[PDB]
């Protein structure tokens, strides 16, 4: 066995050693480079399955390439070149000898020995009508695989088809989701952009220099705002960057340019989706009409080589006879036999050149298709970088509508988290006052009695009726409430009631600060 | 045939030697003498006896219910093997087996009478008398004979060596019949330890 | 050997009361009957035997 | 190596086998009466350094058994024995044929027969004289085995004598110190009957009825109550009364006199009997030394008579052979005289170690059953001064009583307060405690931990430490319930004595 490969468009098999297994995709192109010679960006290979071979890998993988089953290769410049391919025409050189010296042999009286030479033309002419369907049933190969190489390609085109089809029905998902999420992510930026006209008057307090613990003194008038800080995390990004880039977004975004982009995308899907272009009519029937005449190879052999054999044998016989009755009878029918297999032998090449026609013109109605083919893969390439393009600024714009819907309630929380640090700064004060006060009574409590009981166990510890009259003189009491409680909320930064009167009276936060 | 007249003597000296006991836990507390004898002794320990006199008679009483059984089932036996013919119906028979009627009387009217005079005393102290649990007659013999022997080592040891041998015998006499009453082994054992050092020492001497 | 005699004899080991209170007079009943029955025999003990 | 052990009153070896080293005393004992027909009761065994045999340690922890260091074997038949002991000898009449021999030899004429018997008698002779040196020597070195018998036998009663003198001073100490406490115990003892009539009236509360304090006393450890008590102290005291102590003492003292008898320890004239036995013992080596000499030089004046056929030498060496066979015959005679002196040597060692040894058992009994007696007195002794001690404790028992019923009842006031004190903590510190919980799972909630939980506002993760939330573990659950009312009741019945230690909050 040998690896193989098939130019589909000129219906051309190429012959490998299976040797080449070693040796990747891009080595096989390389190799077609090496046996034959075609630049490798005209070639496009696929396999029987429809895979188009990726240059990475070996042929071991695919399973397919063999004498029956090589991989379909086309030469894309060729199909994009103007001219319909010709034929890479085999130089059949036999046909001329046969044709004149058949008519030598016609033109001479059918003596027995020009019947005798004839048998010799026969012997060449005759025997090379094997070889000419031969070649027929290496042409027999060429349509069969030319058929699974349409389809494979077919494969090819309709796996494109369905990743498109998927990812314009992901994009419409997206944007049905968008449908809403269009006036929702308005409505969050007019509320961005009210937070911002917020964000001024409501000043970043003094307490910054807590916020940044590190600095304190560690770094070793501006009425610094929440701005210049909500901004300045996240150093690069603006903020009114942020609504700038969403405004942009939603332009881009837009339905009223998105909308004819989806229905020229609904077009591609159509057009790749043309079940005419990618059928060809009638093609079964054309190659069981190919398949019945590569049979009367057959018969017509079962006629000819017959006759053929019968007249060398009866001429070798009759001719060591040398019977002059039987000579001039005898040859003469052979040589009116030998003229309807002439009729026989020309109607082989009519049949070869029928098989030719059928080939050129499957090629050529092949031409077009692969035109078609090729403007639909390039559409269809177009069509998917824009979609992936597309749906990278929407998945951008459903990011950035929850950042903007984070940072817009950071006036609100502000207000929450100064009220709040004060609240706890005071209720500290006030639990603080209280544990002393509770846990020096409860000192006072325990050192007391503990005092008075080991007083008492001192005098009761040497007498008769310890633990045998008198039970549990020695317990204790429970020592609750004796030490002061362990510490808690020392993280809170020095928030004083004065900074959040810094901020009420002339910081406009709308109220919310108010206690 | 006779042999059973020993068990039945047996039985009666054992009593004996119980009601000796019993007596000796009465109102008289057994005090010592001699010059040796602390005058304040018979102050001291008399009173506090008088104070807790009740208890002793709580004890004589469990002593005279013990002797009172083990004179009931001795007499008993006797009545059995006499009815039946398994014991010789007189001569000796008869001496041991009225003796010990005699002595079974004098136990159960003893025991009726301190349970008559100490009717009221377990009427008011029955709330204490729950916790105590029961003194039993085996341990006050066996602490009597253990006592008794300990005296008499010491008196032997310090030149009062002749009337320490009745003292033994007495006390053998007791924990012979100390052993038939208990059942527990490990108690026997100890029983058995003391008579065995008893006997060694009578040998001895 | 009087030493090891009294040595051992140093400390020889040792070997609810209501309960045994509130049996008392069924225990005294049945003492007073046994008195009578073995009185009521003895006064039948006349007899010459020996074995 | 091979176990060897000693009769040291007569001085006869005991040999056995090994079998035995990985036995012990006891099978050892067995082992001597079975082997040589010893009682097993009789056996008092002693190693040298004065340890006595118990019967439990095998007998090579007991470092001896060579035959320079065997174990010792006192025979306390032959001790009973007024008479001592007889010893036994070698005998042979080998030695009076030999005599008798020579004598003969000597009035035999002058022919090679004679000669020929002459030298056979003389080389005997060498042999009888190297077995007489044999024998004296064994029977020395017996001797020299005899008195380590006694001086192992002296270490153990030089070992039991300090024992007993530090017993007797031992109990002497401790009955100076009972003695100058006779008053003070006798005061505690009357301080117990007054505590006891006091006990007699003290009510007995329902710590668990006509019952005292002084019942319930009694009640416990029976039938060892307060009045066993006090009679057994007064018995004790009655026994150890100094008109029967200090007599006793001296009669003690008396026996470690007589154990202080030092003529008795002590060997007089051993150094005499060493210094003559063992210069006997070389005399007799030189001597056998002669023998073998002259016995040699018979042997040659032989070959010189048998060779020399001349008639007038036979009779001369003959002669010579007369004066030489006087020679051995001295010799001989002398080498018996060692023989009896050896002999009567070990006789006399053996009746004088019997008296000895005949006092020394006398005073060790004495002064066993000596020790005996003060070990039973000592006991009395600290048994009585422990029961003094818990004479005490009943003597303060009724004060006590009460102080612990005031305490008691105070406890429960105590408690009584202190459970208010927890329960108005506990209620504030659950309010305040779930009020601020409730604010700050509020502010959490509306703060979500998500937009500035850490970035601007810093450690808002923190709560009270729920400080008096639970109220305080359990205490006082055992006391018994003695209330107040039980109080008033003692204070309207107890006597006054207790009463002061009742009047009081």
């Amino acid at each position: 066995m040998k690896l193989y490969v098939f130019l589909v468009n000129t219906g051309t098999t190429l012959t490998f050693d299976t040797e080449l297994t070693v040796q990747t995709v891009a080595d096989l192109k390389h190799a077609i480079q090496s046996k034959y010679k075609i630049a490798i960006q005209h070639q496009v290979l696929v396999v029987n399955g429809g895979e188009c071979m990726a240059a990475d890998r070996r042929v071991c993988t695919y399973s397919a390439g063999t004498d029956t089953n090589p991989i379909f290769l086309f030469n894309k410049e060729m199909i994009l070149c103007d001219r319909p391919p010709a034929i890479p025409k085999t130089t059949f050189s036999t046909e001329n000898d046969m044709e004149i010296k058949v008519e030598e042999s016609l033109m001479m009286p059918a003596v027995f020995h020009t019947v005798a030479s004839r048998t010799q033309l026969a012997l060449e002419m005759y025997e090379v009508a094997k070889k000419l369907c031969s070649f027929c049933e290496g042409l027999v190969h060429d349509e069969h695989l030319q058929h699974q190489g349409w389809a494979a390609i077919m494969a090819n085109l309709e796996d494109c088809s369905n990743s498109y089809q998927k990812l314009l029905f992901k994009f419409e998902s997206i944007y049905s989701n968008y449908l809403q999420s269009i006036e929702d992510i308005k409505l969050k930026l007019t509320h961005l952009g009210t937070a911002v006209s917020v964000m001024a008057k409501i000043p970043l307090l003094e307490c910054l220099t807590r916020h940044s613990y590190r600095e304190c003194l560690g770094r070793l008038f501006f009425n610094v705002s929440l701005l210049d800080w909500i901004n300045v995390q996240d150093r690069p990004n603006d903020v009114e960057s942020l609504v700038r880039k969403c405004f942009d977004s939603m332009s881009r975004l837009d339905p009223r340019i998105i909308r004819p982009f989806i229905a020229e995308c609904r077009q591609t899907i159509a057009k790749l989706d043309n079940q005419n272009m990618k059928a060809i009519k009638g093609l079964e029937d054309r190659l069981y009409a190919l398949d019945q005449m590569i049979a009367s190879c057959g018969r017509l052999v079962n006629e000819q080589k017959e006759l053929a054999q019968g007249f060398l044998a009866n001429q070798k016989r009759a001719e060591n006879l040398k019977d002059a009755s039987v000579l001039p009878d005898l040859c003469l029918s052979h040589a009116n036999q030998l003229m309807i297999m002439l009729q026989n032998h020309r109607k082989l090449l009519d049949i070869k050149q029928k098989c030719t026609t059928a080939k050129q013109e499957l090629a050529n109605n092949l031409h077009v298709r692969l035109k078609w083919c090729c403007f639909v893969m390039l559409h269809a390439d177009q069509d998917g970088e824009k979609l992936q393009a597309l749906l990278r600024l929407v998945i951008e714009l459903l990011e950035r509508v929850k950042i903007v819907e984070a940072l817009s309630t950071v006036p609100q929380m502000y207000c929450l988290a100064v009220v709040e640090v004060v609240r706890r700064k005071m209720f500290i004060k006030h639990y603080r006052e209280w544990a002393g006060a509770l846990v020096k009574d409860g000192k006072r409590l325990y050192e007391a009695e503990k005092s008075k009981r080991e007083s008492f166990g001192k005098l009761f510890r040497k007498s008769f009726l310890r633990n045998r009259l008198f039970r549990g003189l020695d317990s204790w009491p429970p020592s609750f409430c004796t030490q002061k409680p362990r510490k808690f909320d020392c993280e809170l930064p020095d928030i004083s009631l004065k900074d959040l009167q810094f901020l009420q009276s002339f910081c406009p936060s709308e109220v919310q600060p108010f206690l | 045939h006779t042999e059973i007249l020993r068990g039945l003597r047996f039985t009666l000296l054992f009593v004996q030697h119980v009601l000796e006991i019993a007596a000796l836990k009465g109102s008289a507390s057994e005090a010592a003498g001699g010059p040796e004898y602390q005058l304040q002794e018979s102050v001291v320990a008399d009173q506090i006896s008088l104070l807790s006199r009740e208890w002793g008679f709580a004890e004589q009483l469990v002593l005279y219910l013990k002797v009172a059984e083990l004179l009931s089932s001795g007499l008993q036996s006797a009545i059995d093997q006499i009815r039946a013919g398994k014991l010789c119906l007189s001569s000796t028979v008869k001496q041991v087996v009225r003796r010990l009627n005699e002595l079974y009387k004098a136990s159960v009217v003893s025991c009726q009478g301190l349970s008559l005079r100490l009717q009221r005393f377990f009427l008011d102290k029955q709330r204490l008398l729950d916790r105590i649990h029961s003194i039993t007659a085996e341990r006050l013999i066996f602490s009597h004979a253990v006592q008794m022997v300990q005296s008499a080592a010491l008196d032997e040891m310090f030149q009062h060596r002749e009337g320490c041998v009745p003292r033994y015998h007495k006390a053998l006499l007791l924990l012979e019949g100390l052993q038939h009453m208990l059942s527990d082994q490990a108690d026997i054992e100890n029983v058995t330890k003391c008579k065995l050092c008893i006997e060694r020492r009578l040998s001895a001497l | 050997d009087l030493g090891t005699f009294y040595r051992e004899f140093q400390n020889p080991p040792q070997l609810s009361m209501a309960e045994d209170l509130d049996s008392l007079p069924e225990k005294l009943a049945v003492h007073e009957k046994n008195v009578r029955e073995f009185d009521a025999f003895v006064e039948t003990l006349q007899g010459s035997d020996e074995a």
